[PDB]
């Protein structure tokens, strides 16, 4: 799980929504290019 | 499961406040044919780290975490670091994610208000938790675990637990050599002292005031390898835990085999020491031969322990280290030897 | 006062340290003798007269520490510090001999006389310390090669031996990049770079890459272009053929490498004729398409 | 007095500018700077006992003149560092044995030349005289080491009280026997600022001038042989092996750019006609004498190159310049003849000039 380590990474990111569904995609080992396209699309909504 | 997109990506579209557009459904489809059982993240990670630090408004925490996350040596921190850097690239994507998230954050906030390091303790918690974990994995089996008496007899390895007010410079060097030899054997100094390990450590030296400033400076090089050796003995004991593993035991025994080489060099210098024909500079010359090797050996041990390396964790750490121990050709070959041997423990 | 104590301070400076009565003028990285040394001011000036030792011995110590500072300084860069370690071992043996001579007579004159050669060696090391300024990868190789054709074999022969020494790390990495096609520098200082985001069709041109930013002091422009071509053929086997095949000494490694490059090109072409069937695809595209 | 720091900063700056302006891949013996500062490591001149007798006052005079002759400073007797390539200007105890002072003044040319020699060795450390000149600095340090052995014997005698100012002067006369051997060549190398084989010709001149003076004659014949060995590397590359070498581009052949495109572009060739010019300034006597045949031979070596054969004849040996002219010419000429023969073979083979003419018949 490492929910605490995911929050540690988020605080490391130091931004302004755990976002660990993406860490689940990392567990599935999704690709960075599709990840970037998905991030841009989810940002647009 | 195979449809874990429904749990993650579909809820990414819904919960992310992204219902227009494709949401994270097409994103689920994109990551589905891009999700591998293994990892193929070969990339200039240094370049990605530089880009992240460059875009890091508060780069202190960014770089600190770039080091700290490797302390646990977690799973594929490079993908998350690259994502954290490339997402900072698109302010429009970042601002749109801020729209998708901050509004829901405000909604949740409104809905909320309405209605020190002791080596003993750090290792005892680890030992008890690992005993429980091995019991859980056994699921109704015993364990060739280390004994309670093994945990008892404190300093079971015999661990490292003189007036020099006006000593002549030569006598001061001799007495300092005697103190440092005792420290190398894990014993107390002659005119100075050494507090025990502050948890993960060797011996936190307390140099004698009468130790010359030049003498203290020369001893400063020794103290690194001394703390390294003490922590190395402690780490060998840690890997000796059956909770650490039978493979960890094999690694510790291989270290003990080289540790004999350490005591061997201690005695080799002790030959001239009993002869009284050694010198501070001569000692520094001999130490340089393997003083670095002491810290090199403690390095992989700390890598395994700090990652709590169970299973192929320490194996992967070892193989990566062997691929990087070049330049230190001695460590490049020694780690390969340890790898080849301890493979058979699992191989 | 005690002039022979200056010999102790000199030995400390040789180790990159100041003596108990002769401090270190760290502003010049040199020795700062005590002005309160009520002794022969001739002896003070002469003791200075070799004090530039610290200006190299301590500065080179700092340079070696900086070389050990970076964790991505390159494994070959660590091998550079390994040769630095060998030089340091020689200097440590020299300092041990100096202490042995310092056991109770001799004089500062003999110290400088014996130190003249040691000073020459330390100056030689400090010279390479300058020729390694921030240079990384093949840039580092060329910066090291900054003393390729130097004379005075006391440093020129050392430079040649060191080049033979450290070429073997880079040579092994490059041989893996050619024969095994192994070039995955996370530090990304490898002249035969790679792009791990190219699907086989684009990987034929993008599986590898030419990181010209760090190109070896020995790998020529041709020895890099043909090397990348051989690596690209190996990668074509690796992805298009989905398999891999089997493929210091510098002045003539290129000839054998080009022989193996032509042999591997012929082998890859034959395997393409068998597996890829580019001819069969063209036959279909002509008879039908 | 004279100029040494200024003379160096002007002549060395001009020589470095000349070597780097025309480098074109040619090296030049650039010197470092990491140990130049933190002064008091180079060798320049780094108790009132006048009432002491002529032996005792001359004892203090000689104790200080050991540093002065060592290019150091004594206790009372000290020599103000002499401006220029020189030693230091004596200023000894005015109540010391003035007669012993004058005798040491006679031996004082040794110190006046000694601080100058330290400065000259540092100018060689300003390597732009050449990489071979840097190998020269090695022999200079060896000679300084022999002088240091003599000085260590003197220091031991002085510590034992077995060293006298008059005995020091007598030995300095034996020391001056080898100092006059060196002083001439030191001045010729440093003050002459010879660039490339300009110094090689000056070296041959020094050998022919200091011949007979064994301390100078042997060091000049052997220096010619050794420089031919560095010259052997450079030439065996450019002439024999045809792989032009530019440790300072100080060779006797100007590596005129062999431009293959301009060779087959205009009336005047560049690969074939400008394959390499002659740098007649950086050439020795015997090296240029061999260069007479080796120019056509060096043209043939460049021709072998363009034939894909920038390689040597079966022997890449260059005639080592010694007192014997044949030792400096006959082997270089043999290499040149072999290079010309190899070019002839390459022409009769790969170039196929006769076959081209036969096909240009129709």
């Amino acid at each position: 799980a490492e929910e605490t380590e995911l929050f540690e990474l988020a605080q490391a990111a130091g931004g302004a929504e755990v976002f660990k569904i993406l860490v689940d995609l990392l567990k599935l080992n999704v690709a960075p290019l599709a990840v970037f396209q998905m991030l841009k699309s989810m940002c647009a909504g | 499961s195979e449809f874990r997109i429904h749990h993650d990506v579909n809820e990414l579209l819904s919960l992310l406040r992204v219902h227009g557009g494709d949401g994270a459904e097409v994103y689920i489809d994109l990551l589905q044919k891009n999700r591998t059982p293994y990892v193929t993240t070969t990339v200039s990670a240094h370049s990605a780290k530089v880009k992240i630090a460059e875009f890091s408004r508060t780069p202190e925490d960014f770089l600190k975490k770039y080091d700290e996350l490797k302390s646990k040596n977690t799973r594929n921190l490079d993908p998350l670091v690259y994502l954290l850097s490339k997402l900072m690239e698109d302010r429009e994507t970042l601002q749109y994610l801020q729209q998708n998230a901050k509004e829901r954050a405000e909604l949740a906030a409104s809905a909320a208000a309405s209605s020190g390091p002791t080596w003993q303790q750090s290792l005892e918690l680890t030992r008890k938790m690992l005993r429980d974990k091995q019991s859980k994995k056994n699921s109704g089996q015993r364990l060739p675990v280390l004994p309670a008496w093994v945990y008892e007899r404190p300093a079971l390895l015999g661990d490292f637990l003189v007036p020099i007010g006006s000593l002549p410079l030569a006598s001061q060097e001799a007495a300092v050599v005697e103190d440092l030899l005792y420290v190398l054997v894990g014993v107390d100094g002659r005119y100075i002292s050494a507090q025990p390990l502050t948890g993960r450590q060797g011996r936190t030296f307390l140099v004698d005031p009468n130790l010359d400033l030049s003498i203290r400076e020369l001893v400063s090089r020794i103290l690194p390898v001394a703390a390294s050796y003490s922590t190395v003995t402690r780490f060998i004991e840690e890997k000796s835990s059956f909770e650490y593993g039978q493979v960890n035991h094999a690694l510790a025994a291989a270290m003990r085999t080289l540790v004999k080489e350490y005591l061997v060099l201690v005695t080799q210098l002790e030959q001239l020491q009993r002869q009284g024909l050694l010198s501070l500079q001569k000692l520094w010359f001999y130490i340089q031969p393997a003083m670095r090797s002491l810290d090199i050996l403690a390095s992989l041990a700390t890598s395994v322990d700090k990652g709590e390396c169970i299973g192929g964790a320490t194996l992967s750490l070892l193989h990566d280290r062997s691929f990087s121990y070049t330049g230190d050709s001695q460590a490049q070959e020694l780690c390969l030897h340890l790898t080849k041997a301890a493979s058979t423990p699992y191989f | 006062v005690t002039e022979a104590a200056l010999v102790r301070d000199i030995l400390y400076v040789f180790q990159g340290i100041d003596g108990k009565h002769v401090k270190m003028s760290n502003a010049d990285n040199c020795y700062t003798v005590e002005g309160k040394a009520n002794l022969s001011k001739s002896l003070r000036d002469t003791a200075v007269r070799l004090a530039e030792l610290g200006w190299l011995h301590n500065k080179i110590r700092k340079y070696t520490d900086q070389r050990s500072l970076d964790r991505s300084f390159g494994l070959v860069g660590q091998s550079f510090c390994a040769a630095l370690h060998q030089e340091l071992r020689e200097y440590y043996r020299l300092l041990s001999v100096l202490h042995s001579q310092l056991q109770l007579s001799l004089t500062l004159r003999r110290l400088l006389v014996w130190t003249y050669d040691p000073k020459m060696r330390l100056k030689t090391l400090a010279a390479l310390v300058d020729h390694c300024q921030g240079r990384k990868g093949g840039e580092l190789a060329s910066a090291v090669h900054a003393y390729t054709k130097t004379g005075d074999p006391y440093a020129r022969s050392l430079v040649q031996h060191i080049l033979s020494l450290v070429s073997h790390p880079v040579l092994s990495f490059l041989y893996r990049w050619i024969y095994d096609g192994e070039l995955e520098d996370t530090y990304h200082e490898f002249f035969v770079a790679s792009d791990p985001a190219v699907k086989a069709d684009r990987l034929w041109h993008d599986k590898y890459a030419l990181r010209k930013p760090m190109i070896p002091s020995f790998m020529t422009m041709d020895q890099c272009r043909k090397v990348l071509l051989i690596g690209k053929s190996i990668n074509f086997l690796h992805q298009v053929c989905h398999d891999q095949t089997p493929t210091d000494l510098e002045n003539a490694f290129q000839g054998k490498i080009d022989a193996a490059y032509f042999e591997t090109s012929k082998y890859l072409l034959d395997v393409l004729n068998k597996k890829y069937s580019l001819l069969d695809h063209m036959q279909a595209m002509r008879r039908y398409l | 007095g004279p100029t040494w720091q200024q003379s160096l900063e002007l002549t060395r700056k001009m020589l470095r500018d000349k070597q780097s302006k025309k480098n074109s891949g040619q090296r030049l013996p650039v010197l470092p700077a990491w140990v130049y500062e933190r002064p008091a490591l180079l060798g320049d001149f780094l108790v009132p006992i006048g009432s002491l007798p002529l032996a005792s006052q001359e004892a203090a005079v000689v104790e200080d003149l050991l540093y002065v002759l060592v290019g150091v400073d004594g206790r009372y007797i000290s020599a103000q560092p002499l401006t220029g390539r020189q030693g230091r200007t004596f200023l000894v105890d005015p109540n010391l044995d003035l007669s012993i002072r004058e005798l040491v003044s006679r031996i004082l040319p040794v110190a006046a030349s000694y601080s100058t020699v330290t400065r000259f060795i540092e100018e060689k450390s300003s390597f732009e005289y050449g990489q071979v000149n840097h190998a020269l600095a090695a022999a200079m340090r060896t000679l300084v080491k022999e002088y240091l052995v003599l000085v260590t014997q003197l220091e031991q005698l002085q510590r034992q009280g077995l060293l006298s100012l008059q005995k020091l002067w007598f030995y300095i006369q034996p020391a001056m026997r080898s100092l006059d051997i060196l002083a001439s060549l030191a001045t010729s190398v440093d003050k002459g600022e010879c660039i490339g084989g300009a110094t090689l010709s000056l070296l041959h001149d020094r050998s022919f001038s200091y011949t007979g003076d064994s301390q100078a004659q042997e060091l000049c014949l052997h220096l010619t042989k050794a420089a031919s060995t560095p010259y052997f590397e450079i030439l065996e590359k450019w002439i024999y092996r045809g792989i032009i070498d530019d440790p300072y581009s100080e060779f006797m052949v100007e590596e005129h750019e062999l431009r293959k495109e301009k060779i087959q572009e205009d009336y005047n060739d560049k690969y074939w006609d400008q394959r390499y010019t002659v740098v007649q300034r950086q050439i020795p006597s015997f090296l240029q004498k061999m260069a007479g045949k080796v120019l056509s031979t060096g043209k043939y070596l460049n021709v072998v190159r363009e034939c894909g054969h920038d390689v040597t004849c079966p022997v890449a040996k260059e005639v080592v310049y010694t007192l014997k002219e044949r030792a400096y010419v006959e082997q270089i000429e043999k290499a040149f003849s072999y290079a010309s023969k190899v070019l002839l073979d390459f022409l009769m083979g790969e170039k196929e000039l006769l076959a081209h003419l036969r096909s240009i018949k129709r």
